[PDB]
């Protein structure tokens, strides 16, 4: 929230807040709150599609059969840029959904984000509490709890190196479309991407 | 971590762990490990006693498999991936869906789960229905399932020599 | 919830009570009494259902004729797939089987004065109705415990045996449904009455 | 600088309805402040009773294309040919079966007036509760609320399927499958 | 239907029609939809 208190600062650009441009001078401090969501889940998405893209363009596929007739190798023959296009409609459409439910139920829990919950903490059981519906308990982050281990500090440090990469995988993943796009403006890539 | 059990004498009676994975558990990650470590030991040593059985001759099923596709347990192959592939595909998929139901029960029937405050691989609904071992001391009982992890961390070892020697023949010694 | 007292809590599910979506909290008691007394007749019909339709898949059937004036031998019926058996029956035998099957709810919802959606409800309570449920006494030699338990048994059967019945009925039209590749009978899995 | 703004439409005036107790009041929803003039309660009556033929009607309509009543004549997967090839004496019937609940339900109470003449007469409340969920006083506010929900997401859905299959001219799951 | 994301591409690219000669003031004005007569009648709705 208040453009303080979130943890972001890091020794790259000075420990001091980075605002080159007075974004957030110009905020009521409710949309810095929307701005850490959307960092963070930029940045999270951003390495998901990061590592996912690399493994396209190193051609590491599934066994086989993604679909009934189509081969994974068959549909991420012409690299990872048009592996989207070749992927089935229907689970195109199941993978929409699926996300479609998760950023809903996120949305749903009462604090929120914007309405003074913490910016970033996405529910870790999101379609719990829903009267009608059942889910097999199985927590959205961390399922295996891995974080019991680690302390106040160590998790704080931790989002400070979650922030750094989600950024730095933002940077990269955008770097990765813009070279397919335009070639040569990434000269770090190779053929296969 | 030492509280678990598994540790024993052979690797210097400590923690066997070069790569530090428990130093990063909470107590829960820790119990989600016991339980894969335990389905998986039990699943290697009835796989490789299969395994062995089936390759080493001795008695096979009696009867056919399927009457209308008159598949016989004699002419599978009486080896393990040529006669799994011999398996009919239904024959298959209700086997997976036998272990799939069997693996849901096992999440949603038993009601203290080994990961939210339950003991790790215990199955309640289907161990000596019977009580062929329900009597013995609780010694016995534990030192047994320190045996149970051995020797099934062994089987782990064997079938994936099996597996190893099946697409690598000239891998493993022997076979 | 309203539903913890009622005799149905099983050992498959754990000792909890299976109602995932809540349907027993919404309502009233009479409510509650109302879907106990359903799921008992489900579990009735389902059972003498099933009953049935091993019969009629095996082909067992009765000496005799149905009707001495249409030409519906039970030897004629047989043959035909167990809903067809029912499409097959005359109409007036039909009408009177259901004549009889309603004089004996009427009867149940009428003499049994304390009703299942009221107090003292005794939700699938028929006896009541003399001579209807076991004429013959058998369960008379049974103690508290034994009638409890036979209770539950009978809710468990019927249970699986409204599963069951739906499964045979639409397993073959439906393909793939249910994994065994056993030829179940063909037919239709819905009848209209008349 | 609203001194009474409507909670669903902020930059207007609070309705009439908003200040109310009936079942979903708070949204607060009329721009054009037709509950000044209609007549609150009978238009509860009207919400409910259209939003109950339309959650009839759209399970019927989507599910009359998968399945049909055993041996019926003139049936057709989609709902507009097949209320045209059905005979007309069995759509007659079902209209007649209607009537007479509408009737019998509203003896001597046709009008704005002679409906909720009597005060206890609630907007809506017809007394059709075999199973008997109103005794629970719990959950009734939930399932009045969830009753105006559906009948109204009812409504929007079975008009919705009914324009769907007049511009495509073949049933909703069809209509629905050929865009994906 | 090409469902723009899922089975086809979220945004084509536009025609680039190259830069080029201007048009004349007559030319698109005897097309024009409030000045010129067939224009005025290519306004009316169709309905
Ligand atoms: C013909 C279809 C149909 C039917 C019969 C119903 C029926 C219902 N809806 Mg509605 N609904 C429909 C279509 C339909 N809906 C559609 C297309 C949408 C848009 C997505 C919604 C969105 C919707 C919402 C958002 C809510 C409802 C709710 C309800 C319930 C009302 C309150 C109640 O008594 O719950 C008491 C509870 C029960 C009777 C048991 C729970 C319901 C079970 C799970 C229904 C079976 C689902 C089925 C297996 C498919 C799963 C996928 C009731 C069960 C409300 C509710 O309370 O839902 C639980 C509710 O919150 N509906
Ligand atoms: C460290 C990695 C890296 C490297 C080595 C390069 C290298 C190159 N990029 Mg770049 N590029 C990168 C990352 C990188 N890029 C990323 C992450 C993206 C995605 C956004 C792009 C997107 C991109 C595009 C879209 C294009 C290039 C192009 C180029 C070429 C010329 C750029 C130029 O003139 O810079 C000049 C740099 C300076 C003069 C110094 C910068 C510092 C000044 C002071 C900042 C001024 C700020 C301004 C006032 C606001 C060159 C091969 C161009 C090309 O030739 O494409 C074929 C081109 O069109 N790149
Ligand atoms: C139509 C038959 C039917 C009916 C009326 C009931 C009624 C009941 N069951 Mg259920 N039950 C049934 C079939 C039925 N069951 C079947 C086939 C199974 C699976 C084998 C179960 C397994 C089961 C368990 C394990 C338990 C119950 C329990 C209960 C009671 C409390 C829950 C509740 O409020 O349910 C109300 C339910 C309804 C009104 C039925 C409506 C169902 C929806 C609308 C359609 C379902 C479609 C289907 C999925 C296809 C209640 C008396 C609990 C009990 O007895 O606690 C003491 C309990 O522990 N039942
Ligand atoms: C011949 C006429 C007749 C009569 C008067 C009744 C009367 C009754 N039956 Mg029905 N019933 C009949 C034939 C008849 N049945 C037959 C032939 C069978 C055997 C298949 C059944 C099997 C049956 C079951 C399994 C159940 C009833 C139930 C009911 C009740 C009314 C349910 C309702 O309104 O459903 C309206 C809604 C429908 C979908 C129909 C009531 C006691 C229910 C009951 O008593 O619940 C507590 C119930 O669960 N009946
Ligand atoms: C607005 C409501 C509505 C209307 C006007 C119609 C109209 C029609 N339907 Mg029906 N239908 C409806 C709802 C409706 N349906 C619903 C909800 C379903 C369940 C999915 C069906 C399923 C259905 C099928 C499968 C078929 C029709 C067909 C027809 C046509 C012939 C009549 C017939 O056979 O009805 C049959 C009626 C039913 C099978 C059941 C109707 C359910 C009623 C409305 C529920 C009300 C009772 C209530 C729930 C009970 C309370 C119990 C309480 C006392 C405890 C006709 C155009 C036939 C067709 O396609 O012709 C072209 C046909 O074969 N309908
Ligand atoms: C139901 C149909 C449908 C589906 C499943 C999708 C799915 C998708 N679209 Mg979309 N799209 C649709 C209709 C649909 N679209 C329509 C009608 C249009 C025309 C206005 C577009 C125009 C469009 C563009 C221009 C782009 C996509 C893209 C995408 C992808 C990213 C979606 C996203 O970021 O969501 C974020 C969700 C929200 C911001 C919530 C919106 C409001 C909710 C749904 C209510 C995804 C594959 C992108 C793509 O090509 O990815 C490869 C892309 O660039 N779509
Ligand atoms: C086009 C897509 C844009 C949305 C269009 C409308 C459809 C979705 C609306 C569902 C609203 C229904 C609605 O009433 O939800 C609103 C409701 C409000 O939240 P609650 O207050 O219930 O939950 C917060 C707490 O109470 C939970 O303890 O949300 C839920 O119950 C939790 C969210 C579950 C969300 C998971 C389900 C997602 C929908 C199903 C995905 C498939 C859609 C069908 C395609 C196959
Ligand atoms: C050199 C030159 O000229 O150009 C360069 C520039 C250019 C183009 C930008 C380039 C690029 C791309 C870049 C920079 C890409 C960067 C990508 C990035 C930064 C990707 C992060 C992924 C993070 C993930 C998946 C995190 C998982 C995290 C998981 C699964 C966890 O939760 C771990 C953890 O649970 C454990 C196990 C337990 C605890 O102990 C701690 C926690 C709970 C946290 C190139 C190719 O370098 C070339
Ligand atoms: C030099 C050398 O060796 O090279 C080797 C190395 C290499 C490559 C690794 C090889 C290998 C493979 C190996 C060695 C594979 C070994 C596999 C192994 C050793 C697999 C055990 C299974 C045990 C089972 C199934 C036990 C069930 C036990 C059951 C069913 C019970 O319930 C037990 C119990 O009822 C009792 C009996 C008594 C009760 O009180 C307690 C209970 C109720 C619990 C090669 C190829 O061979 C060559
Ligand atoms: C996995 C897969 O793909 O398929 C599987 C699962 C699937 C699909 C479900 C299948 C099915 C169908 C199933 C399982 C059907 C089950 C049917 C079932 C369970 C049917 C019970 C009837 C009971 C009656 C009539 C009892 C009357 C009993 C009466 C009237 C008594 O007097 C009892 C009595 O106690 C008293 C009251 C007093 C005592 O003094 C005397 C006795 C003891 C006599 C398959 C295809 O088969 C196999
Ligand atoms: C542990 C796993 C398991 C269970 C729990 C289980 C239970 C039941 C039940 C009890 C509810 C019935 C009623 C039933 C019936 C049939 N089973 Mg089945 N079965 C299991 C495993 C296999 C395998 C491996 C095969 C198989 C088959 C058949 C055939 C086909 C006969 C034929 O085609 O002549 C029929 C009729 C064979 C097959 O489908 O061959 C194409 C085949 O290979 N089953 N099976």
């Amino acid at each position: 929230a208040f453009v303080d208190s979130i943890e972001g600062v890091g020794e790259e650009t000075g420990n001091k807040i980075w605002d080159p441009l007075g974004i957030s001078d110009a905020v009521s401090d409710e949309a810095v709150m929307w701005f850490r969501h959307s960092e963070l889940k930029h940045g999270r998405v951003a390495m998901l599609a990061t590592v996912g893209y690399m493994i396209g363009a190193a051609g590491i596929t599934f066994p086989g059969e993604i679909a009934k007739g189509v081969t994974f190798a068959s549909v991420g023959a012409s690299g990872p840029y048009a592996a989207w296009d070749a992927t089935p409609t229907a689970g195109k459409l199941q993978i929409l959904t699926i996300i479609l439910a998760l950023e809903w139920a996120a949305e749903t829990k009462k604090p929120h984000y914007m309405r003074g919950g913490v910016p970033g903490k996405i529910d870790q059981l999101p379609f719990e509490g829903i009267p009608g519906l059942w889910a097999p308990k199985i927590k959205f982050w961390d399922p295996l709890n891995f974080m019991g281990a680690l302390t106040e500090e160590q998790k704080a440090r931790k989002r400070k190196s979650e922030l750094k990469n989600g950024r730095l995988a933002m940077i990269g993943i955008i770097s990765f479309l813009t070279g397919h796009n335009i070639p040569g403006s990434v000269p770090a890539l190779d053929s296969h991407f | 971590v030492a509280d678990m059990e598994g540790v024993g004498p052979e690797t210097g009676n400590k923690v066997f762990d070069p790569l530090g994975l428990a130093k990063i558990a909470s107590p829960e990650t820790l119990a989600w490990y016991r339980a894969a470590e335990l389905k998986h030991s039990r699943v290697a040593m009835a796989a490789v006693t299969g395994w062995a059985w089936v390759s080493s001759g001795g008695p096979l099923f009696p009867g056919y498999l399927s009457i209308d596709q008159g598949i016989t347990f004699e002419s599978l192959g009486r080896d393990g991936y040529a006669a799994w592939a011999a398996v009919p595909e239904a024959g298959k998929f209700q086997i997976l869906g036998t272990i799939g139901i069997l693996e849901l029960l096992q999440e949603g029937s038993v009601k203290p789960h080994y990961m939210a405050g339950g003991t790790p691989g215990k199955v309640p609904l289907l161990w000596d229905p019977l009580g062929f071992t329900t009597k013995l001391s609780a010694d016995t009982l534990a030192t047994k399932r320190t045996s149970e992890l051995k020797n099934g961390r062994l089987a782990m070892i064997g079938v994936m020599s099996l597996v190893s020697a099946h697409f690598i023949p000239g891998s493993v010694p022997l076979l | 919830s309203a539903a913890d007292g009622m005799e149905g809590i099983s050992h498959e599910t754990g000792m909890k009570t299976w109602d995932p979506l809540g349907l027993a909290d919404l309502g009233s008691p009479a409510t509650l009494a109302f879907f106990r007394h359903a799921e008992l007749k489900h579990c009735r019909v389902a059972m003498a259902a099933f009953v049935g339709w091993l019969v009629a898949v095996s082909g067992v059937h009765f000496p005799g004729l149905c009707s001495f004036s249409e030409g519906v031998s039970f030897e004629d019926i047989s043959k035909l797939t167990p809903l067809e058996q029912w499409a097959a029956v005359p109409a007036l035998g039909k009408a009177q089987i259901l004549l009889a099957i309603g004089i004996i709810e009427h009867n149940s919802e009428w003499k049994i004065k304390p009703h299942y959606m009221a107090a003292g409800g005794k939700p699938g309570d028929l006896k009541g109705l003399k001579s209807f449920w076991d004429p013959a006494g058998l369960t008379s030699k049974m103690s508290a415990a034994k009638l409890e338990r036979q209770r539950l048994s009978e809710l468990k059967n019927g249970r699986a045996a409204m599963i069951g019945i739906i499964s045979v009925l639409i397993a073959h039209n439906v393909p793939g449904s249910i994994p065994l590749p056993i030829n179940f009978p063909a037919g239709p899995s819905l009848i209209l009455p008349f | 600088a609203i001194a009474k703004p409507s909670n669903a439409v902020p930059f207007l005036t609070a309705p009439p309805c908003q200040s109310s107790k009936l079942a979903g009041a708070e949204t607060g929803f009329d721009p054009l402040y037709l509950s000044e003039f209609i007549d609150l309660k009978w238009a509860r009556e009207a919400e409910l009773k259209h939003g109950r033929i339309c959650m009839l009607a759209a399970p019927g309509y989507f599910f009359q294309e998968f399945f049909q009543l055993p041996g019926f004549p003139g049936y057709s997967p989609n709902g507009i040919e097949a209320v045209s090839s059905v005979s007309p004496e069995a759509l007659a019937q079902i209209v007649i079966f209607m009537s007479v609940i509408e009737y019998n339900s509203n003896l001597n109470k046709w009008t704005m007036d002679t409906m909720f003449a009597d005060p206890k007469r609630e907007p809506g409340n017809l007394g059709f509760d075999p199973l008997k969920f109103g005794e629970n006083k719990n959950t009734r506010a939930r399932l009045e609320m969830a009753e105006l929900k559906n009948g109204r997401l009812a409504m929007l859905a079975f008009s919705g399927m009914v324009h769907q299959t007049f511009v495509t001219g073949k049933p909703v799951w069809a209509s629905l499958q050929d865009i994906f | 239907m090409t469902i723009p994301g899922v089975n086809a591409p979220g945004l084509v690219p536009a025609t680039k029609k190259s830069v080029g000669p201007k048009p004349e003031w007559d030319s698109f004005r005897d097309t024009s939809h409030f000045w010129s007569s067939e224009g005025i009648m290519n306004s009316v709705p169709k309905v």
